[PDB]
């Protein structure tokens, strides 16, 4: 009834490769594109709700997770991977940083943990590496706006735009030409959508659809009024009737 | 302890347990709680032993020397006499006395000193460390105007309880009848009372 | 345990001009938490041209302003209606306390007049009867919070010529009785914001070679 | 025996118009003896400086802890940490001890680098936040101070003003407190230049 | 020094633009047993003052003889007894707070705050408070024990100030006297609802109202609660 | 302190004084002792005042936290059972005397809890040393089936007798209002009761009246390039 | 407080006073003393506030696991569950609780675990600061077997007593009806018990 | 560290020629509160063991199960647990002694004084005592409580040395017990009038014997006893 394997199960091979990473990798190659657009005043991150069944309701399965009220994530690869670390993340944002400093953590930080949290699966014993890739979105004071890749490696990286997952190499290609740093928030939605027909065989709507943003404040979402320093999240998941609006001028 | 004292149609009648206590050894089992100061004017001892008794002898001989000087005293000066000792000596005694007596102007009456040295003039009334049990009991079986009889019976249950849940009451109930027709000691035993 | 001592709040201040001088105190009582009074006043005139204060425990001083106006009244009785100086006033004061030695008076003892020579005086004392003359004091609960603004305001303490590098004391000044109930009623204020046993009323007895008169000012209620 | 007050000593902090002022007296002590006359109580991490009454060692313990930690926050969020996180910091920190104390009484002081915002704030030895628009105390003549404070102080004091009133509201509080005092450091502070004036003082 | 024993509760009291109220609940409780039930604490002097006692039973006992003795004193060779050198309240209050302080001084202390209400010669409402320490004060509004926590801000509202005195009714004083013993009632786990109270008018004099009772209570909304959290029925 | 909650119609509301205290002295004049927990449920506090504001920041924390988990808006039963199983973990020794109420999916809440772990409901509740003058008035006042409007002017009062008769209390009055349906209002500084009178005189010093001995410009930048 | 949990021909009643105590002062007047630990498992509790929710919380805690496992729960299991962390924590707790519960085949029953931790079954429980002035009053009036009727007017008479002389109980006295009917809340108010 | 809440008082016992025989009162105490007055205190292990328990009866019904498992523990994978290896007075004894000194060392007692009565395989009588602070012997009479002071001189009387033993009856020892239990319900005030008796004998077994009564008191002299000395009516 004891753990006793207290040593690595990802090691180097003669190649000098991390083959466990490797092969997360690979899982990350077979899961659904997910992708992220930065824009002057927004970043948008953008998914497929592959539902398994019909039967299912997909609505209950969110790929898009609020962490912070300004800063959210998607993934591609193992979903249960990514449902335990968006656990993780939500509470070392308060572990490592809202019970110390009393404000949320800058979205490069947040990463740092995560990223951090990714190394450990990585080396520590008896466990593999998380078979996901994330794409972290956020907003902080002193930053801005921001978008991150986190790999199973522990590897983060910041990018203007990008893509992980099946068709990841189109994806990143059809962005490298819409991509301009005078992008408005609207643009880099638009362009998401666009991005994202690509990839999806089947229907394509605001319910196989899941996308959210990291824009302005919104006061109305933020539930009590009477403190003029709290604003409201920045982070907004657009609803079925939202995208449907902007995929009729597409 | 377990007295009481309690008026009615033909005067009063007071009540007592027989127990004395040396921590939780009972150094008299058949003591006598309830003492005379004046013809029909007796008292209930409660708290200590030495104190109630150096008490009940010095109003015993103020009473005498009244007496002797201004005729009968009643019983309400009874009781301003065993105040006088409580209050002013506060500090130094434990003394809870129930004091009763029958005049045929005033008819019975009972006056109650706890151990402030404050007089209470009242219908009936309960001490010591058993009376806590019967408060309930008491309050909801006394009435006014009961006859000898019914008095007798309402202590020798009251004093039954307080026997019953306090292990620093015990023994005989004794009982001490004041009316116009005399002075009437009474006692009961354990095998009558307990099956009430 | 019984304690014979209590604690009723306020403060007091004491302060002498030229030809005047103030005793002020709040006239709130309390006792821990609760309020017992807003209007109980506890600076009282004694007859001579001397007013009394003793703050502290109010039954001690009470007792203790009731003994020197009585102290007053022998005095005249044998001493042939002579007027009782503030110097020898405080010296009786003084006796009256020290009396006490072993069994203090809880209080805090300002007393204020006019000296033999017409210029105002304050006096002020410790529970058991120590004293000295001064030109300011304040006494009571908020007497740490009152006193060092009146050795910066009263007396310059701290206070340089500009410009003189820092070579010469602001010179000593008496102050017009307007300049000092301004200090008085500023000093409470400060003290009622920061100390809650001060607060609900000013009263001011302001002693001249003309006699005793009263001011009084509404301070906050919370 | 009371730890907050063997060693002695006060700070005082007050806002002006787009400045703060920040003082502390000199002295450390073991009760009635005077040892030394040079035991500055401010500290600054970057532009957020801190002043700490109470217990000497827990003082200088404290300063290089938030040296520690504000070298370690600069490191990773590439910029200086401004006074109201610092201050959130301060009171976590001090909490982190609720059973056994730090016997200290900190005091923040800065301007917002970003907004331009003056900003106090003063706490508990358990890290209660006092965030206060006029001013903070601190010490074993805190009601010296605070009465000196109530009096004197009024709202947009320029810098060379407000450097008058904190110095007269601590010479006149330590000059009441046998165990403050011994010499006197002000610091003036707006946005982008900082002054430090040491005050000529009463040396009893 | 010593101890109370049987003890009664609070006293309020308040001045109104003819006279003052002053009410006590007839208690004498022994700690926690609420021991007996009939004790009156407003101890009426002539036909000016009402001293109402908390504290110790005995000791009120004690001061009650002392006021009975006073007057019995003031009539000796005194043919203004009836009229112009008849007890005053203030008479009655000097000579109480001297003996409270005189026996504190003495650690022995009459262990009781006393409020004396009354009306002067010249019409003047007196109303003054001193306690086992001798300490004394006025106000417009008194009250001893829980009543100076609860009590007086109810009736504080009704006169918060020397100025708020001729505005005020007897009608509006004691209602918020019956409305104080109430919050009383619910809320000093050594009260009882049975009271006295007692007015002293410059106009009708004395009166005074024994067998009163704590009336209109509302305990509608316990059925509605349950538990002390989670639970739901 | 005096802090209040009172039950209305369709919601709560709970107010409080502003006044901190060490010892006799004031330390804050203008505090705040309405802790937002989550979005919908707030508390007033009294007792320690670091013991107040960690305990709220601490379940609020994990009210957040267990509230991204289980994609639910939080409940107030389960702030008062955070709060409860902590207080009486450490033994009354943090001081914290909350009232806790709020609304969420079940209706609209008032609680309050004690140091040890203790918790009662209620329709109106009072803490803090002010809590018997507040008690006061709510016994006088309350009445079932009241308005919004009418609960906030019991709750204010309450405040107000905290402030003017108990010496712990003063200051102005905060109040919160949690109405189902509707965003909570938190209401900062509500009544301003107390503000402080014109001085005087001003305390302003003639420049160069205090005496320097020296002085220098103190380094705040980073180390310079070039 | 004053409790008790009396067994009748149809089942068990539990009954409580509402008053908490914070010294002298009445912290909350209309308090719900009796909790539910399981469907037809209740609890009276007295002693220290805190202690006493805790425990409960913990053995609901632990029933509710008990009944996903096992089935219902006996009254006898609930007891020893109450009495585990009464007796084991004895140093740390002030916790006086009667449990009553209702079950088909042993009817109502009744068990109180004082200070200590003992545990003791009994045909009817009294408990609290109050329940010392009624033990010659319940002693004496109460029967097995009464109507539900009956049981209801004896306790009702018997906190009544309790509430009119212990100063630390008082407001509404609340009860809770445990028969194979269901689970009836009953509360009386002073207006009708006082004048008993 | 504890105190002791509800209390059970003495425990007596003794030896005869074929036998042992052990009482106990069934009171349990709360202070001077005779709070529960049907409680039984002594508790059979098997057909040849009683053990009487005094003192905190919490910790009695922690070691009344503590036998009870024992009992359970002794039967697994034991064929002859009701012949041969059955417990004896002597294994139940030394598991007793064993845990009150462990609870004494570590400064958390068993609050209790034990007697455990038996008969051993052999014939022998065995009679030892234990208490909280794991102190144990052994005599002819054995008595906890008060009992030591008032039953042992009783007994003592009956056997009073080892060689008295044969020469005493069950019947001599039985009335001599109960006689005791009159003595202890005249004279110690946290005792009761009923009663449970068990005698454990070599050839008739256990007899266990509840709702024993006092009975045949003399009170009848209480009725000439008057005052405290000079006082004659
Ligand atoms: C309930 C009871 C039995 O205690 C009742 O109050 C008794 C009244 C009584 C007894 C005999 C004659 C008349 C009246 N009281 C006693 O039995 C007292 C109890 C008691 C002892 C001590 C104190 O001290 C404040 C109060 C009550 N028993 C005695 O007084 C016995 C004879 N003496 C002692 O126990 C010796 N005491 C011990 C304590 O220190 C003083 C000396
Ligand atoms: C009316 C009052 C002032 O008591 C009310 O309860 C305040 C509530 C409050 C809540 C949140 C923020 C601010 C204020 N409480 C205070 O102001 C407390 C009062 C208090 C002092 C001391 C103790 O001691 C057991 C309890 C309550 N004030 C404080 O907590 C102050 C800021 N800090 C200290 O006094 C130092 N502490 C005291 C407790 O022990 C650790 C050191
Ligand atoms: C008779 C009475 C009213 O006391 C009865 O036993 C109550 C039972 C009750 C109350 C509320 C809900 C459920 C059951 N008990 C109380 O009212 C208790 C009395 C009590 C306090 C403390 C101790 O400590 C050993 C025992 C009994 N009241 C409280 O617990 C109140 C809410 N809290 C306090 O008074 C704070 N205490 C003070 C003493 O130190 C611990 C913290
Ligand atoms: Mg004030
Ligand atoms: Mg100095
Ligand atoms: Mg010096
Ligand atoms: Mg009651």
């Amino acid at each position: 009834m004891t753990d006793r394997y207290s040593f690595s199960l990802t090691t180097f091979s003669p190649s000098g490769k991390l083959g466990q990473i490797d092969y997360a990798l690979t899982a990350v190659k077979q899961g659904v594109t997910s992708l992220g657009i930065k824009a002057t005043n927004g970043v948008v991150i953008a998914t497929e709700k592959k539902s398994s069944s019909p039967l299912a309701m997909s609505e209950t399965l969110s790929k898009v997770s609020l962490l912070t009220p300004d800063i959210g994530a998607v993934y591609s690869g193992m979903g249960p991977d990514y449902r335990v670390l968006v656990d993780k993340s939500r509470k070392v944002a308060h572990t490592s940083y809202k019970r110390i400093y009393g404000e949320y953590p800058p979205t490069k930080l947040l990463v740092s943990e995560v990223a951090k949290i990714m190394q450990e699966a990585t080396q520590s014993g008896g466990v593999r590496p998380f078979g996901v890739s994330l794409l972290i979105a956020g907003h902080d004071e002193f930053n801005g706006f921001s978008l991150y890749q986190v790999d199973p490696s522990g590897s983060y990286f910041p990018w203007k735009a990008t893509a992980i997952g099946k068709g990841s190499v189109a994806a990143k290609t059809f962005l490298e030409k819409r991509w301009n740093d005078e992008l408005e928030l609207e643009d880099a939605i638009h362009i998401a959508l666009l991005t994202l027909k690509e990839s999806v065989e089947g229907e394509f709507n605001g319910d196989t659809i899941e996308l959210a943003i990291i824009g302005d404040e919104n006061p109305d979402l933020l539930g009590y009024t009477g403190i003029p320093t709290d604003k409201g999240p920045r982070f907004r998941k657009l609803t079925s009737q939202e995208i449907n609006d902007r995929l009729e001028a597409l | 302890t377990s007295i009481m004292a309690v008026t009615f149609k033909d005067g009063v009648i007071l009540g007592a347990d027989s127990r004395t206590t040396t921590g939780a050894y009972i150094a008299n089992r058949v003591t006598d709680k309830l003492t005379r100061v004046h013809d029909k004017i007796w008292c209930c001892r409660s708290g200590s032993a030495a104190d109630t008794q150096a008490i009940a002898d010095i109003v015993q001989y103020h009473l005498e020397l009244y007496t002797s000087q201004y005729g009968t005293p009643s019983t309400e000066t009874a009781a301003s006499v065993f105040k006088e000792l409580c209050y002013e000596n506060k500090d130094n005694l434990t003394a809870g006395i129930i004091v009763a007596g029958y005049d045929d102007k005033n008819k019975g009456e009972v006056y109650t000193i706890p151990l402030g040295g404050s007089v209470h003039k009242l219908p009936y009334a309960i001490a010591g460390s058993g009376s806590t049990f019967i408060y309930g009991y008491c309050d909801k079986n006394f009435r006014e105007n009961m006859s000898k009889e019914e008095t007798v019976d309402f202590i020798k249950h009251s004093l039954s309880q307080a026997i019953k849940w306090d292990g620093s009451s015990g023994g005989v109930i004794r009982m001490v009848v004041l009316t116009a027709a005399g002075v009437e000691r009474l006692i009961f035993y354990p095998d009558e009372y307990e099956q009430l | 345990q019984f304690n014979p001592y209590g604690d009723n709040g306020g403060t007091i201040l004491g302060i002498a001009g030229e030809d005047f001088a103030v005793l002020a105190g709040d006239t709130r009582n309390i006792t821990d938490y609760s309020i017992n009074s807003r209007y109980e006043p506890k600076v009282f005139d004694c007859g001579d041209n001397i007013v009394m204060s003793a703050n502290g425990f109010a039954a001690d001083g009470d007792a203790l302003v009731k003994r020197f106006k009585n102290s007053v009244k022998w005095y005249h009785f044998d001493h042939n209606d002579k007027k009782l100086s503030i110097n020898s006033a405080a010296r009786n004061i003084q006796h009256l306390l020290y009396g006490k030695r072993f069994f203090p008076y809880y209080v805090h003892t300002i007393i204020a007049g006019l000296d033999e020579d017409g210029k105002g005086a304050v006096y002020s004392f410790d529970p058991v009867g120590s004293y000295e003359r001064e030109q300011c004091r304040a006494g009571g609960a908020a007497a740490s919070l009152i006193m060092p603004f009146l050795d910066n305001q009263v007396n310059f303490k701290n206070q340089y010529e500009p410009g003189t590098n820092g070579k010469v004391k602001k010179p000593l000044k008496y102050l017009s009785v307007e300049e000092v109930i301004k200090l008085v009623r500023d000093s409470f204020t400060s003290a009622t914001e920061r100390h809650i046993q001060v607060g609900d009323g000013l009263e001011i007895l302001i002693v001249t070679k003309d006699g005793v008169r009263k001011e009084f000012y509404e301070l906050k209620r919370d | 025996s009371d730890p907050s007050s063997i060693n002695g000593g006060i700070v005082v902090a007050m806002t002006g118009k787009d400045c703060v002022a920040i003082a502390c007296d000199l002295r450390l002590g073991s009760q009635s003896l005077g040892v030394s006359n040079k035991f500055e109580k401010i500290f600054h991490y970057g532009h957020v400086f801190l002043g700490i009454t109470g217990l000497a060692t827990d003082v200088t313990t404290l300063n290089e802890m938030f040296r520690y930690k504000t070298n370690l926050y600069k490191l990773k969020e590439e910029r200086a940490i401004e006074p109201e996180t610092f201050t959130q910091l301060v009171s976590s920190s001090l909490y982190e001890r609720r059973f056994g104390p730090y016997f200290v009484g900190p005091v923040v002081a800065g301007i917002n680098s970003k907004s331009g915002k003056p900003f106090i704030a003063g706490f508990d030895l358990i890290g209660c936040i006092d965030e206060a628009k006029d001013f903070i105390v601190s010490g074993t003549a805190s009601d010296q101070l605070f009465g000196m404070c109530e009096s004197l102080y009024e709202p947009n004091l320029e810098p060379e003003d407000l450097f008058e009133t904190i110095s007269q509201a601590l010479l006149n509080a330590a000059d009441r407190d046998a165990l403050s005092g011994w010499g006197a450091v002000v610091y003036i502070i707006k946005k982008d230049e900082v002054v430090k004036r040491y005050l000529k003082m009463r040396q009893d | 020094t010593q101890q109370p024993i049987v003890t009664g509760t609070s006293v309020i009291s308040m001045k109104y633009d003819n006279g003052v109220i002053i009410a006590a609940d007839n208690l004498g409780s022994y700690g926690s047993l609420l021991r007996f039930n009939g004790v009156e604490r407003l101890i009426p002097v002539g036909d000016n003052t009402v001293v109402g006692i908390s504290g110790d039973i005995s000791d009120m006992q004690h001061i009650e003889r002392l006021l009975k003795d006073l007057v019995t004193e003031n009539a000796y060779d005194n043919p203004l007894a009836d009229a112009e050198e008849a007890l005053e309240p203030s008479y009655i209050f000097e000579y109480l707070a001297t003996v409270m302080y005189q026996r504190r001084s003495k650690m022995n202390p009459l262990w009781n705050a006393i409020i004396v209400a009354g009306v002067q010669s010249n019409g003047d409402q007196f109303l003054r408070y001193v306690n086992l320490l001798g300490v004394t004060y006025s106000s417009p509004t008194l009250a001893t024990g829980f009543g100076a926590h609860m009590a007086n801000p109810l009736l504080r509202k009704v006169v918060d100030r020397e100025s708020d005195i001729p505005k005020t009714t007897v009608q509006v004083a004691e209602e918020a006297i019956v409305n104080a013993m109430r919050v009383l009632y619910y809320r000093d786990a050594r009260s009882s609802r049975n009271f006295s109270l007692a007015i002293i008018d410059k106009n009708t004099g004395l009166t005074f109202k024994k067998n009163l009772q704590v009336e209109n209570m509302k305990w509608d909304f316990a059925k509605d609660i349950k538990g002390y959290g989670t639970q739901k029925i | 302190t005096t802090i209040v909650g009172v039950k209305f119609n369709n919601g709560v509301v709970i107010a409080a004084d502003t006044r901190s205290t060490q010892g006799p002295i004031v330390a804050d004049k203008n505090c705040a002792k309405l802790h937002r927990i989550s979005p919908k449920i707030w508390c007033a506090a009294a007792g320690t005042a670091a013991d107040t504001e960690a305990v709220t920041q601490l379940i609020g924390s994990n009210i957040e936290l267990h509230s991204l988990y289980t994609s639910r808006e939080p409940r107030v039963v389960s702030a008062l059972q955070m709060l409860k199983q902590h207080l009486f973990k450490y033994q009354g020794h943090i001081g914290a005397y909350l009232i806790v109420a709020g609304v969420d999916p079940t209706g609209s809440h008032l609680f309050s809890i004690h140091a040890h772990g203790s918790t009662d409901v209620g329709y109106y509740l009072s803490l803090g040393s002010g809590s018997l003058a507040a008690m006061a008035v709510l016994e006088s006042h309350w009445k079932q089936d009241l308005t919004k409007e009418e609960a906030i002017k019991l709750a204010s009062d309450a405040i107000q007798a905290g402030i003017w008769n108990d010496l712990g209390s003063g200051s102005n009055v905060d109040v919160c209002v949690m109405e189902i349906g509707k965003d909570a209002e938190y209401l900062r500084n509500y009544l301003t009761p107390n503000v402080r009178e014109e001085k005087q005189k001003s305390y302003k010093f003639p420049r160069g009246t205090t005496a320097v001995l020296k002085e220098s410009i103190v380094n705040i930048c980073d180390i310079q390039e070039e």
